[PDB]
């Protein structure tokens, strides 16, 4: 199985900052088929960045998603307080879906 | 005519883990074939004219042909990493050649599932370029020796693709052949 | 307009009967792929199957394989979950979240989540 691990647990952001979620993947996948979902608190997630780059449908446009092989960052330019919230990177290339630990978003 | 009749119209393509390559040489290649012959869903030639290909003369001309999910077919490139690129099979940094690929989905994708195409989904090393890697030993993963069994921190080390005919564009299965061009000091057998 | 709609959530004791509906509005209900994510309490999100409402094809992730049943119903479209021998670790939130037929494969439209209790 294709196990997968968000560099941070929480993060700690504020209003204007560049902060950064590594979701780095044991076995390299094609960014094609790595997403990145947000799950506010406990409402269903929506996608948020599917192929590491593609921001999906009213995704704003701070967010923008990187990296290829092993290692896919997500970032956001500037830290909204509206941008709080679970972030869970998933790959379908290895056909078990493996969502990421999530990296909860807080502000400082 | 080189025989891109059968590399093009073959009836089940290899799966990418063990890509079948056929050295076509001492024949003449047209390729005003290729273009008749399939959709090509993605045609892309790195470091050759498309056009140049008709008038141009090449001692060895490597056909690596295999199936890929339509997401991994931009793996298949100079430059990108990846699952396919980097476990499977990788290009050179100058590769010259043409990538070719199209659809199949009518073709290789069964209504159950098509469990026949697999990929190399863990790999200790990244494949050098061109390399082919069959071995099946279970991915020594965990910290134990997996002592070749199969489990809990140890992978069987071919996941099946498990394309169907309803998939998603993405997963739909692609059925790519490469082409790669030697030039080396050898008599030149493939021109136009 | 394009949601998926969910049943309600249910307490049920350890046992092997429990069924969860998905319902889909606003989109053809057969062409699209239907696939359940399993969110535990705490934890990350892990995908439990995935039904073609058109012809009934499933896929079930290894370890739920056999144990959670996925069908679905093309002339009320509902996507239905049913499992086998609820356990304490069976609670959790049900999604059902429907994969994208796009060139990048993702799970476009979820369900609100169905929160199952084994007590």
């Amino acid at each position: 199985e294709i196990v997968l691990t968000q560099s941070p647990a929480l993060m700690a952001a504020s209003p204007g900052e560049k902060v950064t979620i590594t979701c780095s993947v044991s076995s390299s996948i094609g960014s094609n088929n790595l997403h990145w979902y947000q799950q506010k608190s406990e409402t269903s997630p929506k996608p948020w960045i599917y192929g590491t780059s593609n921001l999906a449908s009213g995704v704003p446009v701070r967010f923008s998603g990187s990296g290829s092989g092993t290692s896919y960052s997500l970032t956001i330019s500037t830290m909204e307080a509206e941008d709080a919230a679970t972030y869970y990177c998933q790959q379908w290339s290895g056909y078990p879906l493996t969502f990421g630990g999530g990296t909860k978003l807080e502000i400082k | 005519l080189c025989p891109f009749d059968e590399v093009f119209n073959a009836t089940r393509f290899a799966s990418v883990y063990a890509w079948n390559r056929k050295r076509i040489s001492n024949c003449v290649a047209d390729y005003s074939v290729l273009y008749n012959f399939a959709p090509f869903f993605a045609f892309k030639c790195y470091g050759v004219s498309p056009t140049k290909l008709n008038d141009l003369c090449f001692t060895n001309v490597y056909a690596d042909s295999f199936v890929i999910r339509g997401n991994e077919v931009s793996q298949i490139a100079p430059g990108q990493t990846g699952n396919i690129a980097d476990y499977n099979y990788k290009l050179p940094d100058d590769f010259t050649g043409c990538v070719i690929a199209w659809n199949s989905n009518k073709l290789d994708s069964k209504v159950g599932g098509n469990y026949n195409y697999r990929y190399r989904l863990f790999r200790k090393s990244n494949l050098k370029p061109f390399e082919r890697d069959i071995s099946t030993e279970i991915y020594q993963a965990g910290n134990k020796p997996c002592n070749g069994v199969a489990g809990v921190n140890c992978y069987f080390p071919l996941q099946s693709y498990g394309f169907r005919p309803t998939y998603g564009v993405g997963h739909q299965p692609y059925r790519v052949v490469v082409l790669s061009f030697e030039l080396l000091h050898a008599p030149a057998t493939v021109c136009g | 307009q394009v949601q998926l709609q969910q049943s309600g959530a249910e307490l049920v004791r350890p046992g092997s009967s429990v069924k969860i509906s998905c319902k889909a509005s606003g989109y053809a209900f057969s062409n699209y792929w239907m696939n359940w994510v399993k969110q535990r309490p705490g934890e990350g999100l892990e995908w439990i199957g995935q039904i073609y409402p058109g012809d009934g094809d499933t896929d079930y992730n290894g370890k739920f394989k056999g144990r959670a049943t996925l069908t679905a119903d093309k002339s009320s479209s509902t996507a239905y979950m049913q499992l086998s021998s609820l356990t304490s670790e069976d609670s959790a939130v049900y999604f059902c979240a429907r994969g994208d037929d796009g060139y990048y494969v993702y799970f476009d439209y979820w369900g609100q989540g169905t929160t199952l209790t084994v007590s």
